């Protein structure tokens, strides 16, 4: 009861961090699960691991819950944020021991994660924007030590094309992307190169009948969910106007009599694309049907057999926000995982957008906001002091636990670490995933983004005081 | 099955250790308290209403137990009765400090608490004592025999204690030298009426076979005292009869030659042989009580004896005079007429033989009361009325004080309340109204407003001379204090046995 | 074993208030609130914790309807009228072990509550007047302490409060009312939150309708709709002919809330009229009834008059931003503190600290009579309850004095919350309220309760951390309600 | 291992709530059926059945800790059982079993060169009855209550101030002749060997004496068998009285016949001796022990000076003085109720005179009370991040050990430990050596010690941060025994 189901609530926690605590960094153990029928997989995926294992503790179940609120965002690194609650929420106890309260600590916490967000913006190293030696740089930072090093030649150009096709200059330059507007389409048969880039968006489907007037060099877009609504149409008269149902071909030379071009049976993730790309518009009720009614679209629509396929290309669209990369191959294991971590690398270049900032990782960011935090403890008094110090050296296992997964000691090479660390106040070293040396990590190359780092650690101190709030579990067992 | 041997098991355990303790003799306290009968084991049965009488008797298993029954031992010493208030108070203190410390308040913080509510207590006592020694007590007694009056009064009995306080008040004036309880002894007389009592200026004892001689002794004579003999009197086959004879003689001419009035021993004389050992030519007594043998020594002054003529000077030395007379019907010793007269023995004459209870429960303390009302004047109330205005005062300087303490002076104050619960709770009237309408009037008219014994209704002690003495006050909830901190600074025993 | 059915109802009870005991007060604790199916709670409030909880025993059910009692009536004090009553509980069994009968315990109880709210009605406040506003300056202060406002927070508190007491409404019989949605939050881009001020309008950042207005357009007549005003091929061809009829009749500022009119800023000088895309709800009911206009959706058909008034629309810049200048209307719901910032995602946090200091100054402003918070009030009580209970002297005597040490639980959970040591802040209130009643002098210390974000002995009249009157006293009511019930009960 | 440690933290923490001025006191029913509520460590070591081996270390280096200064014997037990603590963290970090032994060696002696560097000694002698009463307040301030040492320090100084003479002392000489009856209050002071006595014909202002020596205590043919026996004690109080006797000695009890034997050659009958002044009368007047009253001699006897009756104490006593030093022994008088305070009053006073002993050869007082131990704190945790390697940690985690002995000065006066820890640090950071912990405010705050008076002797911890330590690193360097 209380901070006995409070400890209760660290420890559910802990031990499903103990659980993928090692299978972060370069040289991940392989963590082996059988169900009860005999089906036995191995993986290093952490969240794949973290998908099948059922937990019967809430806590948690929720600790998970807010790494699968993360894993959407920015992409991988889920690892790292339930490793790092972990500690923070074990060394919390040794103070919940010491009689103190769980407000204290979370206020100490909080005192710590501003000052990491700080010490990490202190060390953050600007990246150019859009230089392509540095962005292939970042294709070796991000997207190597996988199965992409046969065909990252190609991503490091499909990472620079897509982040230079889903911005969107709202509150002002381009600054949002996104990763569910750009024009996937994974398509086995023919060689990896023809995956290809183009502005505008494929659609498998097409017109059952196509002796229509199709294909009009600038085609203004109105989507539909009838031909008296046909005749009222040609008010304004648009070349296309978009439906989801199927057309029957005296239908389709009943549209071109209206000349517009509708279309059967396309997804929805087609449909919000092709309305992005080219702005589209609906009405038809007949006093909205007004100058407001035809969204003006693309600049080339295309009738187009790729792959003997009844292809219809919505090209040169209005809004380069929806752009086409096409994803071709034998079998469709690699180019997936070029989406996935292409899409946490559009995060990545997102930030370059925004703070263009490759700050070192290997634990070389945690080592410099561990002393970075650890001198700014030496001046503050109080209670608060203690915890605030204990998240100094509780978030210090991204060294500790890739130092001990690569063979060498953990002792020596933390502490000759720290010593080239503390007093070598401007050098910024890590820990080598292959050695298990330390190594200069701006020598190595090997540099996280700010942005996703801050994110994991911010998402790391939003776990531990969800799960420090928490007082008790009464509703049930 | 229960282990409790950490810390807060400790204590908790220590605790329940003093309440089932203070439980043995909860009951007791008051004039009116309610007897425990305990045995020896082998048949010696012994109801008794006193707390050490109780406790001595009593067993004790306990650590904690232990270290408070000898603050339990050391309150008898000084004058008996009290016993069973300071181990009850302070058996009260660890029960209401008892939901504090689990609750995670620390052991020496309530003990430098309870220090320092002591202290103010013992403060606010000495500033309502009041004297009342030149109003009337020793010339012109009667108000001090008023509160002689104090131990049966308005009862059947209280006709023959208006005698019994005149007497009760000479058996303390006339021998006042800081006086106890055994110099003033009580003798039952069966027969007769209560108010035929007497206090006599000397010894008095019942004769039986193995205790004295003959009658006939002499009574109206001017120097009669004692002789103290350790040896018998009592009466080769034809070699050991002669030197029995012999023995007979000159056992016989002792009594000639050294003259004593009366040998004292504490061996057995024949009245069997009655005139036989008239036939010693004077009187002789034998089995001696050791209050026989003080009161008669140290008052009258008969000596100490050893062989066969054994002469001295005081076998019929000073004296007053000699008494041997049918007190009653039955002729009783009196080696009366003491020179250094600390010994006037009360000589209940009555008829019922359970009376003798009754006067040993009700003048043994008028005794100590009309001599403590000699002894010390700056007196106050009793009956609760003193631990109530001590829980009244400690009561506003619990709230008028800032910091953690103020929860634990009022479990000081409240822990005082039990002192008049436990009486009415002896007298057999309901506590609750009888402290509550006691508070009340105490909280808005005046202090000495206490628990009256007789018709369970809320009175005023202080003028029906209802005196407690001031010091006695003190020293018990000092000691009640003490063996307070004494237990809750007990945490650990260790026991380290044989094996 | 089991004994005392009275027992087993009274830890029963105890445990609802043993769940919600550490959610009392802003710095409370989360309670998850899990049924079996999976799914999870994170609150913090003892209001939905009370409402959410598969509740197991039957006495225990007849306190989370009575403290719903109090849901119906203000809201809060759901989780205090609870733990008051369980304490009461809690102490009415220790008075009934002392063979004290619960009907001596009830009508002591019954007694002291009809003392304490006595008591009560001699000590509030009604200082919050109309010329006392620095107690309103410092209690809006209190909604927005530990924040990084806090050195502008002065000048904000200034303009809050008069946003607040100008926007007020005297409503049917005569007391103030404030909308709280009627001053409403308005980001500016730019400069930092040093320089965001209350505009006596609303005025938004959205399409400019016209300079042809000009700067004081005397008699804003507000002819709003919902049309966008585009043709099509008294009208049909949907832009001038309805306008035009309505025009005729005095329509002063046209407001389109869809799209422009295309003969916009021509009729926009000969009426000083406007054409704002995206005007949103919040704003157009808002200047619809701070004007007392009427919305047309179609306008074929009277309309000369239910165009209401507003005194001037002002077409300037303001902070990087020509605004729609809703202004000097006929009912004050037009107000916005133009937030001066870089977005509403800069000072998100900052326009939260803003907004509720708007809802908790209006708690005083309902219902004028105020008691003091930071439940001094109990402390107060207990002090008070306790020479009540020793003038008494029948069987309930014993009774009002567990009455009054009862009510010390609210400053003793909320030392608790607040970590720090529960003894002495309540042994410091207890103290600092004696000589508010055995001193006749320092009548006023009175007022030193808890700080609810600290833990500390702290003035709160002079800080303004208030409570409603009715609150504590139909919470002390429903609380004795919750007592008596559960005593009868075996 | 990690058994043997979990024995030493175990006992460390049966004598971590008994320190300090605030100790709660213990209860002894031993083996023998003793009851003893008493506070001093050495009391409890020497009473509890200390089975496991590797706690006798701890026990034998308090017990060494003992024999040369005779405090800090609870400081050596929490100071230890705190390195081992934190040894079997940095055990469980990863750091070998041998670096925590250099380690700690290492810091210990950085300790054993800072500690001469915060000191404020005493003043200028042992002389000045009030000022060196003020010096021996803190001992027994820390053994029995506070408000009982204002007259205590006295009664157990003005006693011990004797004979401060020539660079030499004894703390055998003063002895306590346990008197009960009366309060504390009444104790007082008494300057030669005392005990009480029974009969009356003493010879007073006698020269140096002739001290009878004691190691063990006591019709007409009956009457002749009398008359044999009355010469025979003649003979025996003869076989004393010759060589000129002024007192005849008994450990038992009185005779009737001997006693008018002893007043009729007017010598002085003593008796109701102890069973340890038997050595003790011996060593003072140069006696040696006769077991009969036939075989003393001239030169089997002792030699007081002035033996007669005192009533100090309200009670007739025996006084013997004027040896070879004239003033050698110089007993005090303790008057108590119970016997179960005085127990804890005498095993106070000789804990003061070992330190008025070790301040007749060390001058140096340190400031006591978490002012020394937070500094030494601070200091070392300062070396501690200077040398890298390995031992970096140690160090930092012996420092550290020092602040688990104000934090055990801190829960035993019920106060937050880690707030008044955090304040001590802060404030030791500025206002400088002489603060330390209050013990008196329930409000954790601190107070500066030297102008308090609390302080400790330098010697004491000295010796005492050695002994802990040794006995911490001849504990981890063991593993087992097949036990
Ligand atoms: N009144 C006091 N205030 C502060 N510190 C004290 C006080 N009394 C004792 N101490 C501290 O307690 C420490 C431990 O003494 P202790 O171990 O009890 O002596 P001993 O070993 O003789 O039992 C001493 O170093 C002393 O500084």
């Amino acid at each position: 009861s209380g901070r006995k189901v409070q400890s209760g609530n660290i420890n559910a926690a802990k031990t499903i961090a103990d659980i993928i605590r090692t299978c972060l960094g370069p040289k991940s153990m392989m963590k082996m699960l059988l169900d009860p029928m005999g089906g036995i997989v191995m993986t290093n995926d952490g969240n794949a691991i973290l998908r099948e294992i059922q937990v019967q503790h809430p806590a948690a179940k929720s600790m998970i819950e807010i790494s699968r609120t993360q894993d959407e965002e920015v992409g991988d690194g889920t690892t790292s944020v339930i490793i790092l609650a972990g500690e923070m929420l074990s060394v919390a106890e040794h103070f919940l021991e010491q009689q103190m309260h769980p407000t204290v600590v979370i206020s100490a916490y909080r005192k710590a994660l501003d000052d990491m967000i700080s010490t990490l913006k202190k060390i953050s190293i600007p990246v150019d924007i859009s230089d392509s030696d540095m962005m292939l740089n970042i294709i070796n930072s991000s997207i190597t030590t996988k199965a992409i090093s046969r065909w990252s030649s190609l991503a490091c150009n499909i990472a620079l094309d897509a982040v230079k096709m889903v911005q969107f200059e709202e509150n002002g330059r381009k600054e949002i992307d996104i990763k569910k507007y750009a024009r996937v389409e994974k398509i086995p048969g023919g060689i990896i190169e023809d995956s290809c880039v183009l502005r505008g968006v494929m659609i498998n489907k097409d017109v059952t009948h196509p002796r229509m007037r199709r294909y009009i060099k600038n085609p203004r877009i109105v989507l539909l969910d009838i031909q008296q609504l046909c005749e009222d149409i040609i008010q304004l008269k648009p070349d296309v106007v978009i439906t989801e149902k199927g057309i029957s071909d005296l239908a389709q030379h009943y549209l071109m009599r209206a000349n517009i071009t509708a279309i059967r049976r396309v997804r929805k993730t087609d449909n919000n694309r092709i309305a992005r790309a080219c702005g589209a518009r609906i009405v038809s009720r007949p006093e909205e049907l007004r100058e407001d009614d035809v969204g003006t679209g693309a600049g080339l629509l295309e009738i187009k057999k790729i792959g003997d396929e009844y292809f219809t290309f919505i090209t040169d669209c209005k809004d380069p926000k929806a752009c086409t990369i096409l994803l071709r191959g034998a079998s469709k294991e690699i180019l997936s995982e070029v989406e996935r971590n292409l899409q946490d690398a559009m995060q990545v270049c997102r930030n370059v957008l925004l703070d263009p900032q490759l700050v070192p990782g290997g634990g070389a960011s945690e080592m410099a906001v561990a002393h970075a935090l650890t001198e700014k403890s030496k001046a503050m008094t109080g209670v608060e002091q203690w915890p605030y110090r204990a998240v100094a050296q509780a978030l210090e296992v991204i060294p500790r636990t890739l130092i001990q997964n690569c063979g060498a000691s953990t002792i020596r090479l933390l502490t000759s670490l720290r010593a080239k660390h503390t007093q070598e106040n401007c050098e910024t070293w890590g820990v080598n995933g292959e050695t298990g040396t330390l190594v200069d990590m701006k020598e190595l190359g090997i540099w996280e983004p700010l942005a996703v780092k801050l994110q994991t650690y911010k998402t790391a101190v939003e776990t531990a005081v969800l799960l420090l709030r928490i007082d008790d579990i009464v509703s049930g067992h | 099955g229960t282990d409790s041997s950490q810390g807060i098991p400790q204590l908790v355990s220590n605790i329940s250790a003093c309440q089932v303790i203070a439980e043995a003799v909860r009951t007791t306290l008051g004039p009116r308290g309610m007897d425990k009968l305990i045995v020896d084991g082998r048949g010696k049965a012994t109801i008794s209403n006193d707390g050490a009488t109780i406790l001595k008797l009593l067993d004790v298993v306990h650590p904690a137990a232990k270290t408070l029954v000898d603050i339990a031992k050391s309150q008898d010493a000084e004058v008996g009765d009290g016993t069973t208030s300071v181990t009850l108070l302070a058996a009260e203190f660890l029960k209401q400090v008892k939901p504090y410390v689990e609750e995670g308040l620390h052991p020496q913080i309530i003990i430098r608490a309870f220090r320092t509510a002591t202290q103010l207590a013992v403060n606010k006592i000495k500033e309502i004592a009041v004297t009342v020694k030149k109003a009337d007590k020793v010339e012109q007694r009667k108000l001090l025999e008023k509160c002689a009056m104090t131990a049966l009064s308005s009862k059947l009995i209280s006709q023959q204690k208006a005698f019994f306080a005149k007497m009760v008040v000479d058996a303390v004036m006339m021998l006042d030298d800081l006086l106890q309880l055994k110099m003033i002894g009580i003798k039952k007389v069966q027969g007769g009426a209560l108010e035929d009592s007497q206090l006599v200026a000397g010894v008095a004892f019942k004769k039986t076979f193995s205790y004295a001689g003959f009658e006939m002794q002499p009574k109206k004579y001017h120097n009669p005292k004692i002789a103290l003999l350790n040896v018998e009197l009592e009466l080769d086959y034809q070699a050991i009869v002669d030197a029995e004879w012999n023995i007979l003689y000159d056992k016989l001419e002792k009594i000639h030659h050294s003259g004593a009035k009366v040998v004292l021993s504490k061996l057995p004389i024949g009245d069997v042989a009655t005139q036989y050992f008239a036939d010693r030519d004077m009187f002789c007594a034998g089995r001696v009580p050791e209050e026989d043998l003080k009161r008669t020594m140290m008052a009258c002054g008969g000596s100490i004896q050893t062989s066969v003529n054994a002469l001295s000077a005081d076998v019929l030395g000073r004296c007053q005079v000699f008494e041997e007379t049918q007190i009653g019907g039955e002729r009783y010793n009196f080696f009366t007429g003491c020179p250094k007269a600390k010994t006037c023995t009360f000589i209940l004459r009555g008829g019922a033989e359970q009376f003798m209870e009754e006067t040993e429960r009700s003048l043994h303390d008028a005794i100590m009361i009309v001599r403590r009302a000699i002894k010390n004047d700056s007196v106050v109330a009793g009956g609760g009325a003193i631990e109530m205005e001590l829980s009244k005062y400690l009561r506003d300087y619990s709230r008028t004080i800032p910091g953690k303490q103020q929860l634990l002076i009022g479990a000081y104050a409240k822990a005082l309340e039990i002192i008049p619960r436990q009486l009415c709770d002896n007298a057999g009237f309901d506590a609750t109204n009888i402290l509550n309408k006691l508070r009340a009037r105490h909280a808005q008219g005046g202090t000495w407003y206490g628990v009256d014994i007789n018709n369970e209704d809320i009175a005023d002690n202080f003028e029906a001379f209802v005196w407690e003495p001031a010091m006695v006050r003190i020293n018990a909830l000092t000691a009640a204090s003490e063996a307070a901190c004494l237990i809750v600074s007990v945490d650990e025993t260790i026991k380290n046995p044989r094996s | 074993t089991g004994e005392t059915i009275r027992s087993q109802n009274v830890m029963a009870a105890a445990s609802i208030a043993n769940i919600v005991k550490s959610s009392l007060g802003p710095v409370g604790l989360d309670k998850m609130l899990v049924d079996d199916i999976g799914d999870v709670t994170i609150t913090n409030d003892g209001a939905t914790i009370l409402k959410l909880l598969e509740v197991e025993h039957p006495a225990a059910k007849v306190l989370c309807e009575l403290a719903d009692l109090q849901d119906k009536e203000v809201g809060d004090g759901t989780t205090s009228v609870v733990i008051i009553a369980a304490e009461l509980l809690k102490n009415a069994d220790e008075l009934v072990k002392q063979k004290i009968h619960p009907t001596s315990v009830i009508s002591g109880y019954r007694l002291a509550c009809k003392e304490a709210v006595r008591y009560i009605n001699e000590n509030l406040i009604v200082n919050t007047d109309e010329l006392g506003r620095d107690c309103l300056i410092n209690a809006a202060k209190t909604s927005m302490s530990s924040k990084i406002i806090g050195i502008n927070g002065d000048f904000f508190a200034n303009m809050v409060v008069d946003a607040v007491l100008a926007i007020k409404y005297t409503d049917i019989r005569g007391q103030p009312r404030y909308p709280v949605n009627s001053v409403n939050i308005l980001k500016a881009h730019g400069r930092s939150q040093m320089e965001s001020m209350l505009i006596s309008g609303y005025a938004l950042n959205c399409v400019v309708g016209s300079q042809g207005m000009p700067k004081r357009i005397v008699n804003a007549k507000i002819a709003c709709l919902d049309f966008s005003l585009q043709k099509t091929k008294r009208e049909s061809d949907i832009t001038k002919e309805r306008i035009q009829k309505i025009l005729a009749t005095g329509a002063n500022v046209i407001l389109t809330t869809g799209g422009i009119d295309d003969m916009c800023l021509k009729y926009f000088v000969e009426a000083g009229a406007m054409a704002v895309r995206r005007v949103l709800k919040r704003d157009l009911k808002r200047i619809a009834k701070a004007s007392g206009a009427t919305i047309l959706s179609t306008l074929a058909n009277f309309e000369a008059a239910m165009l209401g008034q507003a005194e001037e629309v002002v077409q300037e810049r303001i902070c990087d931003d020509e605004l729609i200048l809703i202004k000097n209307t006929k009912a004050r719901t037009s107000a916005s503190i133009i937030l001066r910032g870089a977005n509403d995602f800069m000072c998100d946090e900052m326009e939260r600290s803003l907004h509720d200091a708007l809802c908790v100054v209006k708690r005083v402003l309902e219902s004028k009579s105020v008691v003091p918070g930071g439940g001094a009030v109990e402390a107060a009580l207990s002090i008070y309850l306790e020479n009540y209970a020793t003038s008494m002297g029948s069987r309930e005597q014993l009774a009002i004095a567990e009455f009054a040490r009862s009510l010390l639980v609210i400053p003793n959970t909320l030392a608790v919350n607040a970590a720090q040591d529960s003894t002495d802040l309540v042994a410091k209130l207890r103290a600092f309220h004696n000589e508010a009643q055995v001193n006749p002098e320092r009548k006023n210390l009175k007022w030193i309760g808890l700080d609810l974000s600290n833990g500390k002995p702290r003035d709160n009249k002079q800080a303004g951390v208030f409570e409603p009157t009715i609150v504590k006293v139909k919470s002390l009511k429903f609380a004795t309600e919750a007592a008596i019930t559960i005593l009868r009960i075996d | 291992v990690y058994r043997n440690i979990q024995a030493c933290k175990e006992l460390a923490q049966t004598t971590r709530t008994a320190y300090g001025p605030n100790g709660m006191n213990k209860m002894v029913i031993n083996h023998l059926e003793k009851l003893f509520v008493t506070n001093d460590a050495a009391t409890i070591l020497r009473e509890l059945e200390v089975q496991h081996p590797a706690a006798k270390m701890i026990v034998m280096a308090s017990h060494m800790q003992e024999q040369e200064v005779g405090d800090g014997t609870n400081f050596v037990l929490v100071f230890a059982g705190a390195l081992l603590e934190l040894a079997e963290e940095l055990l469980r970090i990863g750091l070998s079993v041998s670096e925590v032994i250099e380690g700690y060696e290492i810091a210990c002696r950085k300790a054993h060169e800072i500690l001469p560097n915060l000191v404020c000694c005493s003043a200028k002698n042992l002389r000045d009855i009030d000022e060196v009463s003020s010096l021996l307040r803190t001992s027994i301030m820390s053994k029995q209550y506070g408000n009982e040492v204002f007259l205590a320090k006295l009664i157990a100084q003005a006693c011990v101030s004797i004979f401060p003479d020539s660079g030499h002392f004894n703390v055998d000489n003063i002895r306590v002749c346990k008197i009960l009856g009366s309060g504390i209050s009444s104790s007082s002071v008494l300057h030669g060997m005392v005990f009480k006595k029974e009969t009356e014909g003493d010879v007073t202002s006698v020269k140096d004496a002739k001290i009878a020596v004691y190691s063990c205590p006591f019709a007409e043919e009956l009457m002749n068998f009398s008359k044999g026996e009355e010469n025979l004690m003649d003979a025996q109080v003869k076989a004393i009285a010759d060589t000129g006797a002024n007192v005849v000695v008994t450990g038992g009890k009185v005779a009737d016949m001997a006693l008018h034997y002893a007043n009729k050659y007017n010598i002085m009958l003593v008796r109701l001796n102890s069973k340890w002044d038997l050595r003790r009368l011996c060593k003072t007047v140069g006696a040696t022990a006769l077991p009969r009253l036939t075989p003393p001699v001239l030169e089997e006897m002792g030699h007081c000076d002035s033996v007669y009756l005192s009533e100090v104490g309200d009670t007739q006593v025996v006084v013997f003085k004027h040896e070879k030093e004239d003033g050698a022994i110089s007993t005090i008088v303790l008057r108590g109720s119970t016997d179960n305070l005085m127990d804890d009053i005498e095993r106070a006073v000789d804990d003061g005179v070992n330190t008025f002993k070790v301040l007749t050869r060390d001058k140096r007082l340190v400031p006591g009370g978490g002012a020394t131990e937070i500094e030494l704190a601070k200091q070392i945790t300062s070396y501690g991040e200077t040398c890298p390697g390995l031992e970096q940690y140690a160090i930092k985690k012996f420092a550290e050990a020092f602040e688990a002995i104000p934090r055990a000065l801190a829960e035993n006066s019920g106060v937050k430990a880690n707030e008044v820890i955090s304040k001590l640090y802060a404030v030791h950071q500025e206002g400088n050596k002489n603060v330390g912990l209050d013990i008196e405010a329930e409000v954790p705050a601190v107070k500066d010690m030297l102008e308090a008076g609390i302080l400790d002797t330098y010697l004491g911890k000295y010796w005492a941060i050695k002994l802990a330590t040794n006995a911490a690193v001849t504990v981890l360097r063991v593993d087992q025994i097949i036990m």
